[PDB]
């Protein structure tokens, strides 16, 4: 079939900047290309038909371009509302395939975050397992390591992460890593930490 | 005279209508092209 | 404009069928196309039906195991996915090609679909226990299927509050967290969670004292 | 005006014309569903 | 509107091919499409053809022996049907499909085509001997393909008349019977056939004295 | 492919009556349905297209309505041109596909039958074969059973049926069955008669 | 009156306009023909 | 209208792949075809795209090494032919199929296509020597591929000059021959010669004395 | 497919005259026919579409006919430009198949040619080889038979011969036949002619 390839798939820029990606086709595809906007936890939107012709209630500052194999869409002023997910669609023959995903991030300035620890609770402790779990609250950028270790040296590594969108307000984000154990496992160790590694800080700081 | 200027009131509907259809008949004969294209890529 | 039907859930090797009704209009003149997206990746095609021919096309990677109908009489499009496995578990929508524009531009709600071998079940609220601002949250663990939804104090403490995804452990239930940063100094705090699959509805306070 | 009379009656037999067409069109446009309709079912 | 090719008579597992003429405006925009009905049977669909386009569709159980053609020079659609067998015997008829409407408007007048290992041969007729009206009549026996026509005094009698439909016997020939209901005292009655495939006609007599 | 189901088969109403006729498709087929009419001897006439619109000359008191799987042609007033046969047809894809058919017949008062018997003709048993017929006439309703005897037990089984259609006049049925048998068996008997079964009968009627 | 004139100035343009699409669609109509006779060669 | 690509030579066995510009208007409701037609030889059609749709139809003796693309962002149709063999060498066009006439309106200058294994030399040229007039002329043999243009005095020289078809030797290479009738009696004659693809001229006179 | 007949591959007719050729398809295919023009040299002109419907620029004197099998083209008075080679092509169903083709003769008087020979160079006898070249100039008909004979009777039978079109001004035909041979063959011979036979030759000429 027909492949797009969309590069960058990530974006890092401010608002009121101007930024321009594009979507590359396998093979000719003339003005047949749909860009759409998607936020999380909703449906894609129609922005760009035919390549060029935007869309009802699209604004006027998005932009698309290209013809048959390279393509791009721009913006002239970055807003609030710009920052999204972007993917381009082809329409000029079936199979139609979409591209990769263009995620589009709120350029901020660097923060440490504010790093805790909470102990697994007594009532889950009477049923057989064990849940610790780090929080990182409020960083920037989003790429950190988080170390887990069991007494002190353990460096476990069977834990699950889970990090939030950026936030509309300060744009920075916060991680959530949960050690999950068994209740003697638990048991049988006394210091638990979290060992976080961020641009932010001079050195890794640990709680524990 | 008001009957002249009735007749072109009603050839204007009429043009309305027919211009309707012809936008219809554009998107509806552009299913006739993924129609084809669905044939030629699910056979072939 | 595009109205679909409620969420599901199978078992792997199993099929299902999700419908999404259309207008009358949308039947004569238009497409209908599949789109899933499972959580975190991206937007990936499945097929798409052109109605007034009864003509489909379907994806390479799909091709055998999915089946895509429509009836004009109640303007209803169906899909249906057979040979279900693990990573089928996706978020599927319906959208409406539009062929002047060689685009689709309404769009549907988006279904909940989850290829498992767990069974429906509550979940279990344990307490987190927290001049700095202090941090403070609950722990939603062992619930299947997704979504749960998180609200402290009824609704009505949201500054600080940050409810996170929810993982997939490897017993096959999902795990989730939400905190709160609220200063030092005696209002309490109950995390309000209720799951619709399960039906169950919990409210959990937090009262560590250091 | 006479004139006006006489290009009213041209523009009235066009459209008369132009009307017929479409509705041979949206005739003739039927066939090609029952041929898609034919092709997908004999290979099919 | 629709003219179709005379009767035939073919042998099992042979062929035939059947002409039906339409008009000019038919070829342009319409299609034409063949329906069969066995004596006392339903109608069955076989085939059609889409002529402007060149394509056609035939049904499952003729898949493979059914040919339907047509030339737009002529106007001419022709259906040609292979492995003849005796259930293949009926009314053929070659009908219009409408596409504004999505049905059949203009038909043709049917043609007989017989599909049996006998010879066209002459009926044999034997009379039927008779304050109550009797009964009289005739007997149309052992005669190869249908039809026969009955009429009484030349057509002059009408009045309580039955001519019944012919039975298939088991040798391949067809017999048929006709009656009459009279009162019971005179004039004579003469029952006359034409069989048009033997082009043979032949009137006979009845004059039972009890 | 698609099936049609009418039912049912037949139906016994008066003129002047109403009636419902329903045609069943196996899937979803739309409005895509077309009503005919046929009568004896002659080609099918097209009276309902799209399920709903009348056709050219049809009258008014016809009526269709339905879509999708079930549905329904239907008379307001029955009347003498109105008693034949329906079949509908669907449209909607390939192969198209008739229904099975529904006769509807004139009701009518009970008659019995007027019961004869011929016995071969001369000129007949000259040839090698005789046949016997036996005639019902002027009879309803249309279910009856002939049984032929030869000699008195024979019970032979080895005839022919034939019923004309319903008459226009009277509306009254006709049967003719033909006994055929070689010319040894037919000169080795010596009683034929004909036992014949009806409702406007309160015993079976013989013609010896 | 000038304003009738210019009005039916206006519907002659918008018929001429309209007639000439008829007939692109009346060729564009022939290549579905044809494209349904290219399926149909190309697989069968 | 129609611009087609440069000339091209090839190895049996191999492939080639030539280009063929059109117009915008061309690639929306119009159709192009590809037509050869081998030297003396007649026309003879290869495929066809009906770029609108995708769809392409071949010939049959060629079914299966042929194949006709087109892109319509750049308005060109590209025409490849795999598994070449020394009968392939023609004159390829490519024509627009125009739908309302059924029929190819315009053309293209055509492309000279040469399969054969040899590679390309420069020819070499010979004097011919010669009340009646005589006749002089020169010698075009042994050069590859077509074709040779022959002009005499410079093009100075036109009445009586007959340069003749080039012939296909044994050993795979073209000798043509061009001469001249001019009166017994002084002038000189110089028959000039360029052979692009070998991007060689020469000029030969001839000077018979007997 | 669909086989297209011209009938005939040839024809020898003068201007002013009228002149039809046939092409027969092998099945019907209505009146979907196109009529071409070639010149040698140039790329074929279209001339009729829908068998009868004239092509722009194209002179009323064509004239197309025909449908569904058997198809005429005619020209009413010949001129120097109608003389050229013309195919027939359907279009009623793919693959699109041309015709035979009818190449269109000048007819003229009978003239004979002015046969010469040219012996190898002695340039080309250096290189290994030599080659003989016999001349036939400014006849008519076409058919003509050209002998080589090395010494007397070698008949060899190893050359090749080559003719131009038909002249625009006197509608005369040209030959060229190469008589390829080796060095040593050469070396080898003294005597060498070329025998021509002609119609408008009472005995065939040899130039030795």
């Amino acid at each position: 079939d027909i492949q797009m390839t969309q590069s960058p798939s990530t974006l890092s820029a401010s608002i009121g900047d101007r930024v321009t990606i594009t979507c590359r086709a396998s093979e000719g595809i003339y003005h047949w290309l749909a860009w759409y906007q998607q936020k999380p936890g909703k449906a894609p939107k129609l922005l760009i038909y035919k390549a060029s012709s935007l869309a009802s209630g699209a604004p006027s500052r998005f932009s698309g371009s290209g013809s048959g194999t390279d393509f791009t869409l721009t913006i002239s002023s970055l807003q609030p509302d710009d920052f999204a997910t972007y993917y381009c669609q082809q329409y000029s023959n079936y199979p139609l395939t979409f591209g990769g995903g263009t995620k589009l991030e709120i350029k901020r300035t660097v923060a440490a975050p504010s790093v805790f620890i909470f102990p697994p609770s007594d009532e889950q402790l009477k049923s057989g397992t064990a849940s610790v779990v780090c929080l990182l609250n409020n960083f920037y950028p989003r790429e950190a390591k988080v170390q887990w270790k069991v007494d002190n040296a353990l460096q476990s590594g069977n834990s699950q992460e889970s990090v939030t969108e950026q936030d509309s307000k300060d744009s920075t984000y916060s991680l959530s890593s949960t050690l999950t154990l068994s209740k003697a496992d638990y048991e049988k160790h006394k210091v638990y930490a979290c060992e976080v590694t961020h641009q932010g800080l001079s050195s890794p700081v640990t709680k524990s | 005279m008001k009957q002249i200027e009735d007749k072109i009131e009603e050839i204007e509907s009429k043009q309305k209508k027919i211009e309707n259809e012809i936008a219809r008949i554009k998107k509806l004969l552009q299913l006739t092209v993924w129609g084809i294209k669905q044939l030629q890529a699910r056979i072939l | 404009q595009l109205v679909q039907s409620g969420a599901e859930v199978r078992k792997p090797g199993a099929s299902v069928k999700v419908s999404c009704k259309a207008s009358g209009d949308t039947f004569s003149s238009y497409a209908i196309s599949w789109v899933r997206q499972a959580p975190g990746q991206g937007l990936e095609w499945m097929g798409s039906i052109i109605p007034l021919f009864g003509t489909a096309a379907y994806a390479q990677k799909f091709q055998g195991r999915v089946t895509i109908t429509a009836d004009e009489s109640t303007s209803t499009a169906y899909m249906e996915l057979s040979s279900l496995r693990s990573e089928d578990t996706a978020i599927y929508y319906c959208a409406r090609d539009n062929p002047t524009f060689g685009a689709a531009d309404s769009w549907g709600k988006g279904t909940l679909v989850t290829v498992s071998s767990a069974s429906t079940k509550g979940p279990s609220v344990f307490p987190l226990a927290p001049g700095g601002t202090a941090a403070l949250g609950c722990l939603v663990k062992d619930y299947f299927p997704e979504p749960v939804t998180v609200s402290w104090n009824s609704g009505a403490l949201t500054s600080g509050v940050h409810t996170f995804p929810a993982v997939l452990q490897s017993s096959g239930l999902y795990s989730l967290s939400s905190v709160v940063t609220v200063p030092s100094s005696t209002q309490t705090y109950i995390c309000n969670v209720n799951h619709k699959p399960s039906n169950t509805k919990v409210d959990k306070k937090v009262e560590p004292k250091s």
